[PDB]
């Protein structure tokens, strides 16, 4: 008789890394390491997200008539653009800071689209129909932007325009507008009669005089002239003023905003679906506890942390060694 | 820190064992072994879930992070921006990996640790008997059940209590054909020679 | 007789947690992290800091009569602003390069100021003293800035202005100037008479052509005139030319800098005593030789290192173990 | 890496100890121990200190880290100033607890080191008498002043001077007296003849 | 983590020996020791490269890193590249030197273990015989050749075969010497006085 | 007979560092740290790098004829300077985007210098050859950069002008050209006869109406006017055009580019050779595979990594301790 002493064995299988062994077959292990996801994009937290489609951000706000079928969207848990996403400006142009404006994007929650000058009334001197541009056009028919505002003479006729603006929403309102110019003089004369012309844009903290520019240029999409374009945070309390002459884009449509941050710019393209987790990438959604992610860098939410590796495997008993 | 038991003086493993990680195999009158050993193995547990939970613990959770946006004119940020991003993952690939590795090292040497120590213990409260052999077995020179099995996985034994016939029983096997010559030396064998010599004398 | 072999055991109390169990009692350890403060700021080797008190940064640089008392001071430890320093830019504007003329002054130990263009003999052509308004008042009066000087056209004549000067200090020298101009243009001829102007600043490195805008904007402290600054780093040998037709605010004095490297600008509200140490943060003074902090992550001076957590204790000894 | 003397084989620590962390208790005619073996704990002092001074060394002393500023146009900047800092703060204080918890395992099972290896060099130089017993004590067959307790505590011995009569007394408390007990075996009256046979044949 | 063998109990080094790391010194008939184990320390000529080898895997290879420039209107971001430089640079120096050390500790100690274990399987496959003395050295009460050295050194024995007649060489050991001539109730030469009665009576 | 047991010991003195203890002799160890290199630069994978000399990269892409020297350098693997290179703009200026100008030259390997105009074809309205300064002189003779070109009057009278240019060489084509002002009026007319002047600039992503400016200012080089520069890249397809009045340096000659990235504006001054290595450094080359370097952290391609030690021995093997 006599007392043997022994340990436990196992037919497992799995091998874990050491330093001065490599595939050292261990009893129990528990991996640390993720690979799984759908490739569905769920909501966040409850919250719906929102798609574009074909469309630019940029050609969105100004509200591009190809973007017309999102044109209620008000609330999102973050923004998704597409690969086939390029319907931003429709007339030719420049977006000055479109960087600073998407990322001042980056932390709204919420949208109250609204007037700012109602068409039928703001303006009792000039012809506000009359302006429309066959390049951006829509089923044939020449179309425009639906947050802005083209505006021409009225029969050879320009009085001097002024118009304030005042925030009394208690939120933050962001104001676009724009500037067109013409590449000849002729033309500049055609639409306004002027032989030179000025806005100005001035609250309390943002003020600048622009001036048009004449200048021949290789057209783009039929059109030899450019428009440039202007945004401007309003706070609660101060007012705005424009004062126009001969190039104003006039804003026809505001935003009041909501906080509440962490929102996002992810371009993908696997489809959307209605279930809903905390983390999401452009790869798809994940589900797990193990405090290591693999799959995609770019999260959204409460994810573990990207690393670059393969097998991260952690032994939790013995050498597994038969007799 | 390789001890040399598990793969040591010790070779395999018991597939025949179910319940914990360390155990026993007594070879008694009645029945055989393969009883685990719930009290040490318990321990073993605890450290290791302690030790898993901790290193979830030491790691965070990161937060919502997207890519950005420059035009043509801002390759200098842009490249400061990819290069802040390589730079971190470099190093939390770095971390992770070689905090694996050395919790490995170690966790399987805490497991040979804990067999050595057993052993240790075994022995220790076993004075002069059962004369152990190779890979950790022993004789038992006093004849003894169940209970004395299970007091000494009960870490008890009672030594005194069983010393004297197995003290007995030990010189009996230290006997080899001492049994047979008892003359405190080859003196059984040696004493017939003489009486040759006595008998040539007296012849 | 026994020899039995044994180890020390104490009352100690004193828990390490390693990896393997936490609160383990320990005989002898050490901490390895900081926690107390004075609240107090002392100077840093001797020197007393600066202080602005009720100050902004340009708002004592300019001069603003509201900061009357801290005038002559010209020397450092550092600089510390309170979450009431509000006057800076009485007149309102905008203050171009704000920041990055923080930064330079960040590197920058001590002054010498002196005049430029002394206000009395300069300027043979103009009316000097009659341009000051009520939005920058003090005390009753109406008052404008220390180291500027508003200028005017003498009684419906006007000279057009040009006026150099010459670095001969060899140290770098700071120069501050502003534009002035009116919303409304007959004010414009009203304090200028010159229905365009320009200014111009040219050094060797620097050069830059200005003109005024005039356009209306809502109010602010009684104005709907606008003030812009702007600033320029000398070398010695190069020189400056001012040539000025209408709009100046001319400089008025200039700053002989220095070396002398690290200088911060902590906005905090702990008052100022005598001590002397080698470390500074917002929330006071430390002294130690542990190489972890955890008070303040913002420091200025030789200063152990800010981490995030509580407890760093370090087991140097036995496991408390009675018997 | 617990190779099972603290808290192990050896219950508990020593209140009555002052001087060391590692000691004797002589336990003789005149007297009790508690004396200090001064030599191999100045080497775990001197370890420990130079453990401390390196950690103490390698980390670093930061300099003016000032805040800085930006308009509202600069939010890319500041948002990446913002993920620069707090990605370097978790680096440093990951580092930082990850080395106090792997300096603290390593010490611990430095001290077990010395206390096993210092009971080891103590079993060593007494091979066969003191029939040591229970945690780590020791029995002297030969009787002995503070002289050789002070030998030992030097690790010298000289075993050859007091092997006999211990071997005397592991002899008169192991020896089988019942087979002597003066005279048996008739070998003594037998054998006696056998020397006048040899008386004889000499002469 | 000492576990006590070199510089221990094992005092010097050999110069002598050239081959392995870890060998052996007979003092047979014929001839003196100084042979390798190649089969033990092969195993850590394997662990070894694979250690350094895993080391120079984790450390990656940087590819082009070329400084920067800015005008006089940029010194936030410059100072904030200047401060993203100096960060990573520190941290990669603090993990490759305290990685280096760790590594060192560990490597030492593996040496230790490996030739403690080798001291405990020569005293393993030897029960009761060659009484071990000094700094791990052996006697063999019973007299063999090369053979029974080849033997151990392949970790073979055949104790049964030598168990016997050292057995018996063990038991007469003791007393010639406490005497000079040994020390024994009433037989000691008497018996061998006997013996020469056997000689007187076989002329 | 005995069976003593023993370990290797050895005539090696080299110590490594444990935690525990200082300097331990070793038997067999191994380093990890670089320090030896040659002093030389020496070729990567064949190609050999352009060295400049006394040439900055400003003045080598508009050709001022003191770096005549380098006139046919078409192909390198990176870019040297030196501490000597100071020939940048031989006539005042500023070159606007210098340094984004040499970002994106970071990663462009070969080129294809080509006429864009003609000397003699695209002009027959001006004169063509004597508008250029002494300022740049070669030899004493009034020279002037060998990309450009100044452009003149052609007695006393002035066409308006306009010229177009298209890119039909699959490739980006990288455009200089320049834009003087003079100090007086006088110079203004006396050069140019035309009070007004313009340019206009304009492709389908650069759009710019420049003005010139006249001030007086301290003069440089003999000249108190100035010159401003400005670059642009174009697209395989399309075109660019021009549209001038008065002050217009033209393009003489373009820029077809190729990819191939990893190359830098390393500079030093140790000397040339003809080796070929894969790792470069101002102070030279290296060429081990160890996994650290110590020499200087500025590194063209692979590279071992750099940091800042001095001692990295890793111990393999045992103490040597003899008897
Ligand atoms: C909204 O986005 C869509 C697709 O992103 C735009 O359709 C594409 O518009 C371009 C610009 O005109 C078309 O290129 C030109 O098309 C004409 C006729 O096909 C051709 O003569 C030209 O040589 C050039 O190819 C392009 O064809 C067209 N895509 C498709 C599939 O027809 C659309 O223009 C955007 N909306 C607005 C208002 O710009
Ligand atoms: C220096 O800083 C102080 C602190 O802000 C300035 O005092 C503040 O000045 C404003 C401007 O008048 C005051 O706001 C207005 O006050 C009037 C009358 O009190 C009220 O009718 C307005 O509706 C508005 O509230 C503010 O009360 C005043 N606060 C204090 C504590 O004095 C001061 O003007 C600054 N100096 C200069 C030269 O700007
Ligand atoms: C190419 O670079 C070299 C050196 O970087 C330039 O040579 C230096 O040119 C400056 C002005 O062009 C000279 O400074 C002036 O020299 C005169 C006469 O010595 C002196 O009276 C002035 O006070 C001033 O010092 C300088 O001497 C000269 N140095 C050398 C070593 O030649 C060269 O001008 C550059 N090429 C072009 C086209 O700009
Ligand atoms: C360690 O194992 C991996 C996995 O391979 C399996 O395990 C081995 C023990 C053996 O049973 C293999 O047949 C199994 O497939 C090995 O990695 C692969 O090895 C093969 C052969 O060299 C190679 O063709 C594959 O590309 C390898 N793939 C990966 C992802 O590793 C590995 O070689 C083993 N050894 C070491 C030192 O890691
Ligand atoms: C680990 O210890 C901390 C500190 O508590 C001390 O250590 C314990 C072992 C025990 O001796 C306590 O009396 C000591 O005060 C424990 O954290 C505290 O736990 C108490 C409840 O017992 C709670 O009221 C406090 O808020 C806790 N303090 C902090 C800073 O968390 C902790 O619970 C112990 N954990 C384990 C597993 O032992
Ligand atoms: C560790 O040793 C080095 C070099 O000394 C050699 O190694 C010793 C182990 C011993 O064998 C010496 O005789 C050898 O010469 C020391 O390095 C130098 O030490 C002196 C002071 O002793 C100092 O003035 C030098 O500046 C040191 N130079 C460098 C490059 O280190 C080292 O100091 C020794 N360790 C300690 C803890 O001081
Ligand atoms: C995400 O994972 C969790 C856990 O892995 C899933 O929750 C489990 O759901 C099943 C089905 O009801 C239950 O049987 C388990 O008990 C649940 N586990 C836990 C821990 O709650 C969950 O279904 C997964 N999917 C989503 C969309 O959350
Ligand atoms: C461990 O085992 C021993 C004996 O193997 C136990 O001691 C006896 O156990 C039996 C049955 O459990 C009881 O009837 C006796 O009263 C026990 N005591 C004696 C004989 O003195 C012991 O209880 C077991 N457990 C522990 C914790 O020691
Ligand atoms: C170690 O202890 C021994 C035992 O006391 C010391 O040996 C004696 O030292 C005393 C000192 O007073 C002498 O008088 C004796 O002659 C010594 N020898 C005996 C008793 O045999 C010894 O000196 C101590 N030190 C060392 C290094 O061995
Ligand atoms: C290991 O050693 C043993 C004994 O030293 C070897 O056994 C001997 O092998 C030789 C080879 O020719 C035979 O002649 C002897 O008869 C063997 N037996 C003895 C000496 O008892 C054995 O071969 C060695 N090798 C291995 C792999 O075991
Ligand atoms: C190993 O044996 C267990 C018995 O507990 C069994 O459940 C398992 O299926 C076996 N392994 C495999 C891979 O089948
Ligand atoms: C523990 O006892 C010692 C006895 O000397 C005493 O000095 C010490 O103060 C005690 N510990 C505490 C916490 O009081
Ligand atoms: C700072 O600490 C040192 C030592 O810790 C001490 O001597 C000194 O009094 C403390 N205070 C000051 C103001 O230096
Ligand atoms: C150590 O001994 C070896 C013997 O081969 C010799 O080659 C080497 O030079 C010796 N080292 C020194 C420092 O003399
Ligand atoms: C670089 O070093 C290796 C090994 O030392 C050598 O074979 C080779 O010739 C050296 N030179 C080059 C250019 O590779």
């Amino acid at each position: 008789d006599t007392i043997c002493v022994g340990y436990h064995a196992n037919n497992s299988t799995d091998t874990v890394d050491t330093v001065l062994e490599k595939n050292v077959t261990v009893t129990h292990s528990v991996n640390l390491l993720e690979d799984s996801h759908n490739g569905k994009l769920c909501s966040l937290n409850g919250i719906a997200p929102l798609q574009l489609g074909k469309c630019n951000v940029a050609g969105w706000l100004l509200g591009n008539p190809e973007c017309d079928l999102l044109l209620t969207a008000n609330s999102w848990s973050y923004i998704i653009e597409t690969s086939n996403s390029e319907n931003g400006t429709c007339y030719p142009g420049e977006f000055i800071d479109y960087e600073e404006l998407r990322e001042q994007l980056s932390s709204v929650s919420s949208f109250e689209k609204f007037e700012i000058f109602p068409k039928a009334s703001s303006w009792p001197n000039h012809e506000t129909t009359k302006g429309v541009t066959a390049a951006c056009s829509y089923s044939g028919a020449s179309s425009f932007y639906r947050n802005l505002l083209w505006i021409t003479k009225k029969g050879t006729s320009y009085p001097k325009l002024s118009k304030s603006y005042t925030n009394n929403k208690g939120k933050e309102v962001l104001v676009l507008w724009g500037v067109h110019h013409p590449p000849s003089v002729s033309e500049q004369q055609s639409l306004y009669q002027n032989a030179d012309a000025y806005v100005s844009v001035g609250s309390s903290k943002y003020n600048r005089r622009f001036a048009p520019e004449i200048a021949a240029r290789p057209k783009v999409r039929g059109q030899a002239g450019r428009m440039n374009y202007y945004w401007t945070l309003l706070d609660q309390g101060d007012t705005i003023t424009f004062e126009a002459t001969g190039n104003l884009i006039a804003p026809w449509y505001a935003f009041a905003l909501n906080k509440g941050s962490d929102s996002g710019i992810i371009t993908s393209d696997a489809p959307v679906h209605n279930c809903d987790t905390r983390c999401q990438t452009p790869h798809g959604a994940l589900n797990s506890s193990l405090p290591f992610q693999n799959v995609h860098p770019i999260t959204i939410g409460e994810c573990p942390k990207y690393v670059k590796s393969t097998k991260l495997r952690m032994a939790t008993g013995l050498r597994n060694v038969p007799s | 820190g390789l001890f040399g038991a598990i793969a040591g003086f010790i070779e395999g493993g018991w597939t025949g064992m179910i319940d914990g990680w360390y155990g026993y195999h007594h070879q008694n009158e009645q029945g055989s072994g393969y009883a685990a050993d719930q009290k040490s193995t318990q321990n073993a547990i605890d450290g290791i879930t302690s030790k898993v939970n901790s290193v979830i613990e030491k790691m965070n959770t990161q937060f919502t992070a997207v890519g950005k946006e420059f035009n043509n004119l801002e390759r200098r940020i842009e490249n400061l921006n990819k290069k802040v991003d390589d730079g971190f993952l470099d190093v939390w690939t770095y971390n992770a990996e070689l905090l694996v590795l050395l919790e490995n090292e170690r966790t399987l040497d805490f497991h040979d640790s804990n067999v050595r120590n057993l052993y240790e213990k075994v022995k220790s409260q076993l004075r002069n008997n059962a004369k152990e052999i190779g890979n950790g077995c022993f004789e038992f020179y006093h004849k003894c059940d169940d209970e004395c099995m299970e007091s000494v996985k009960n870490g008890t034994y009672d030594y005194p209590k069983y010393s004297e016939e197995s003290k007995l029983n030990r010189e009996e096997i230290d006997g080899v054909k001492l049994e047979s010559m008892g003359v405190y030396q080859i003196l059984a064998i040696y004493s017939t020679v003489a009486s040759s010599l006595v008998l040539l004398v007296s012849w």
